[PDB]
RNA sequence: AUGACGAAGUGGUUGAUGCCAUGCUUCCAAGAAAAGCUUCUAAGCUUCAGGUAACCAGGAACCGUACCCCAAACCGACACA
RNA sequence: GUUGAGAAGCUUGCUGGAGGUAUCAGAAGUGCGAAUGCUGACAUGAGUAACGACAAUGGGUGUGAAAAACACCCACGCCGAAAGACCAAGGGUUCCUGCGCAACGUUAAUCGACGCAGGGUUAGUCGGUUCCUAAGGCGAGGCUGAAAAGCGUAGUCGAUG
RNA sequence: ACCCACUCCCGUUGAAAAGGUAGGGGAUGACUUGUGGAUCGGAGUGAAAGGCUAAUCAAGCUCGGAGAUAGCUGGUUCUCC
RNA sequence: GAGUCGGCAAACAGACUUUGAUCCGGAGAUCUCUGAAUGGGGGAACCCACCUAGGAUAACCUAGGUAUCUUGUACUGAAUCCAUAGGUGCAAGAGGCGAACCAGGGGAACUGAAACAUCUAAGUACCCUGAGGAAAAGAAAUCAACCGAGAUUCCCUUAGUAGUGGCGAGCGAACGGGGAUUAGCCCUUAAGCUUCAUUGAUUUUAGCGGAACGCUCUGGAAAGUGCGGCCAUAGUGGGUGAUAGCCCCGUACGCGAAAGGAUCUUUGAAGUGAAAUCGAGUAGGACGGAGCACGAGAAACUUUGUCUGAACAUGGGGGGACCAUCCUCCAAGGCUAAAUACUACUGACUGACCGAUAGUGAACCAGUACCGUGAGGGAAAGGCGAAAAGAACCCCGGAGA
């Protein structure tokens, strides 16, 4: 049974690293709103 | 390097027991350098100090291991090794 | 400044040996010291081949609060309280009793 | 955008009024056209993008006064 | 070394005394690297010396 | 493990889905791109620079490399048919 | 133990080891058995079902507090277009050695992908990086759009080639 | 092989939140498949089943409006007259 | 002014310090890499460069520069003759983040109306833009009513009144009055504001001194018992072996700055306000919207998407249809403090606030573990003793538990 999360590393981080998110202004909301929660990881 | 960096280059001599049977057996000494030594850099440190000939230097990165304990999983720092051979008279 | 000092011969004013005498060892950070002879702990240590321990019931010295001794007057044979007589230029610790330096 | 660079005329916002008085959010947008302006102090055309109250500014004002407020304004033609 | 005798010499010793010291954190380095090494205080010591030749270096050569 | 020696080491046949083959034939649904590479000149450069060939000398940096990988180490909450 | 009609009060033995509060007022997060209420602890079922492919074990020896399971030896059986050996992805030290067994392992464990410590990965030629581009992305100016932006030229990235 | 999923049985607090054994269909094609990429919430995609869009679909998930509203169901804690 | 080498969290090592260390405060220096990230690229914390100057001979090293856009300026520069567009250099500036407050652009629905469409919710939530410590507004083309008031902003009233409203549900003034603050200046160019000097005042960022208690009983320990004192501009603070004005740290009170920051000020200098020179595509009008408490109503006024369009103080605006008379003001140019809003942040003080299922989600290594592709969701977990004095040694047990 093949389940939904089937990774990859350059898929993961060209959909949800850091540069996705500065890349866009809702992705840049996306780090002020977990910067201001205080997450220790911003990112993956 | 053409400056001080020669003395911030090599951190000292590696101590296992691959390391010392390489000594003896061939002309190779494993030593603890800076994990941004070039080969070059690490062959002209070797060479300014130590006063010795090096034939041909490789290098290898280690990953710092974790040890998931007390609270956390921890991690020690990532290290590299230069394997140094020398000419076959010199000791170093 | 502290009042009492390292190597000042004070007296036990509260506490198990609320009276008896004795000269500041040890000065510590959690207002505590430590007087020769005063609160002697019978500490059960396991000796150990390294650092020349034997081991036994070792007796020794525990720490005393800084509030529970006072300096000590042989003028007067009492304890006293000690004050600040800032000077021109130097500041000494004085008895409050007497108004007499402690040194 | 929907501005006149003359007027500073820009896309309003107001209510379409059914019979029944339903409201629908609606724009009003201003009568903008492209149109050439001959400058003779330049001996160019100048394509502006006015409304049709820009243009009749011009006519009373003159492209030469109305440009010289353009350029004062920041925005280029 | 106190500050105060190093602001007396000038950039060329003060670039040969950096460089000694140096040699003298190799070496120490190298007696760490192989146990060899009795003292600890060295250590610490040496780079405030490097640290200490460094300002004045840098205040001395504007 | 320890360190020296170490014989024979040749013919026949069969034979790939591997190679020739990015070939050949045929068909229709008509079958990447760009660079490296070869060559030609323009602007420039003209004793130069550059190019060619020979010889000599030297170099080839940085990162990965363990281990599992039809699996108990990956996706399935599990040492999961 | 005792007192009151009651909510309750009072006295005292033991435990406890530093706080409590008469009286009369004043303020309330003021009284719980239910809400298939919420959180934690612990029952019943019950020492019951199950112990995860019906490829399969037997013996000897050792070690050890202890051996059906660990190691070795002699047999037996199973896979063998895999249940063998690899490359990629993914994981990340699980690799090897010494010490160890609380917990983890559906039992025990001396054993382990488990705990503690040390060691281990060496490249001009392998794979990346670097060069080149596909789809596609971003995109100076630019065009468009209330704003946020959208599209796109020059370019610049982007392998699965 | 690979993709699929027609039948029975088992399994149904499963070995498994869709499987297994035995049979079954396609197996050079409108084929299967890896890597990378594009399209998405009244929107996409659909050889069309209201199918699918992260075990969620006659309008996903997440946070906010928000303590929506609930003529409905449940519950509502000491004493006495 | 005598200890010190930060904490969990100590153990040994090696040291430093009355040649004044640790520590506290001011000013400097250094300040890897990522991130607006800015030399180019990129899967953040990585990869690849170029130019200049210097120094090494090998395979480099040091220092600086190299983003884009805006403004200004200089040099060049097409189609196209002059030009212009463009290109290159230089100088200045901007970009990003931040809880709320402010101004503006866009703008729901659930809900209520006991159904629902006008209406309500509500110009709310949310999205976006810009600015500042406040912002905005602001010096009557304003009200009033024949008496007068005299910018703006905020509070209390008037008043749930007038009015508005499928005249339903709802929405909801003003005049007038009482207050807080008070300020007005110019376009024949000012009050102000900014910056740099400059004269003095404070204030802030380390600190210093700081009173006065003994005996006795119980007790492990006294601060509690009993007796007797003293200080108080310091008495209901925190600790100390049980409850301390007099034991310690403090408290009232009085002093203190080499250096930096800030706020008031006295002068001075430029800069700005600055739109130049009194307001024309403006006032008014028609259509369609929006706002005014006002939903077209008998609907004034403001505003503008479309279309038009005056007069010039002998003029013009308003006074809630409209007309006449009267009163009042002078729009189409500007600047302007205070009273007002908010608190992510720093300090002090306080509480008929909580006290570990409470109080922050978080007293504890918590936005952590863990869950999720992701946005996001999101815990549990405090207490030995006064002091580790944390149990030497012996015995059973596997050198265990
Ligand atoms: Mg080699
Ligand atoms: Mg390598
Ligand atoms: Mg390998
Ligand atoms: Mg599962
Ligand atoms: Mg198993
Ligand atoms: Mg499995
Ligand atoms: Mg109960
Ligand atoms: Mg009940
Ligand atoms: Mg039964
Ligand atoms: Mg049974
Ligand atoms: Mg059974
Ligand atoms: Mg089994
Ligand atoms: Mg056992
Ligand atoms: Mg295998
Ligand atoms: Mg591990
Ligand atoms: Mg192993
Ligand atoms: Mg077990
Ligand atoms: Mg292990
Ligand atoms: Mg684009
Ligand atoms: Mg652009
Ligand atoms: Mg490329
Ligand atoms: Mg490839
Ligand atoms: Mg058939
Ligand atoms: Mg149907
Ligand atoms: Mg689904
Ligand atoms: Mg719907
Ligand atoms: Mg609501
Ligand atoms: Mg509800
Ligand atoms: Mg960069
Ligand atoms: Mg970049
Ligand atoms: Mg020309
Ligand atoms: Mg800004
Ligand atoms: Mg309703
Ligand atoms: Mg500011
Ligand atoms: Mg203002
Ligand atoms: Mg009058
Ligand atoms: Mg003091
Ligand atoms: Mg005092
Ligand atoms: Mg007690
Ligand atoms: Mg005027
Ligand atoms: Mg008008
Ligand atoms: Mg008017
Ligand atoms: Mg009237
Ligand atoms: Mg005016
Ligand atoms: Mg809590
Ligand atoms: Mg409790």
């Amino acid at each position: 049974m093949k389940r939904t999360f089937q990774p990859s590393t350059l898929k993961r981080a060209r959909v949800h690293g850091f540069r996705a998110r500065m890349a866009t202004k809702n992705g840049r909301q996306v780090l002020s709103r977990r910067r201001a929660k205080g997450r220790k990881r911003l990112t993956v | 390097m053409n400056q001080e960096r020669v003395f911030k280059v090599l951190l000292g001599p590696h101590i296992s027991e691959k390391a010392t049977g390489l000594a003896d057996g061939k002309s190779q000494f494993v030593f603890k350098v800076a994990t941004d030594a070039t080969k070059l850099e690490i062959k002209k440190a070797v060479e300014s100090l130590f006063s010795v000939k090096v034939q041909r230097v490789t290098t290898l990165n280690v990953k710092g291991k974790t040890k998931r304990t007390a609270r956390g999983l921890g991690k020690r720092n990532d290290w590299k090794k230069a394997y140094i051979a020398l000419q076959p008279g010199q000791d170093l | 400044m502290q009042k009492i000092r390292r190597d000042d011969e004070v007296i036990v004013i509260a506490g198990k040996d609320k009276g008896k005498r004795g000269k500041v060892l040890k000065v510590l950070a959690d207002d505590r010291l430590v007087v020769g002879g005063v609160n002697l702990i019978k500490r059960h240590t396991k000796p150990n081949p390294m650092l020349g321990q034997q081991g036994g019931i070792v007796e020794k010295e525990a720490p005393l609060h800084v509030s529970n001794v006072a300096i000590f007057n042989t003028e007067t044979s009492k304890a006293d309280r000690v004050g600040f007589k800032v000077e021109d230029g130097k500041k000494i610790r004085v008895f409050k009793s007497t108004q007499k330096p402690v040194q | 955008s929907r501005v006149c660079q003359v007027t500073g005329k820009g896309p309003v916002t107001g209510n379409n009024i059914s019979h029944a008085h339903n409201k629908t959010r609606r724009r009003f947008l201003p009568n903008l056209q492209h149109h050439r302006f001959w400058v003779e102090s330049e001996k160019r055309f100048v394509r502006l993008r006015v409304s049709a109250k820009g243009m009749r500014i011009i006519d009373k004002r003159g492209i030469e006064a109305v440009l010289a407020d353009l350029r004062a304004r920041g925005e280029k033609f | 070394m106190k500050a105060n005798e190093l602001r007396e010499k000038s950039v060329e010793q003060l670039n040969e005394q950096l460089l000694g010291l140096l040699r003298d954190q190799f070496n120490l380095r190298m007696q760490k690297a192989t146990g060899q090494l009795g003292q600890s205080h060295l250590l610490s010591q040496v780079k405030r010396d490097i640290a200490r030749v460094k300002t004045v270096l840098n205040q001395q050569a504007g």
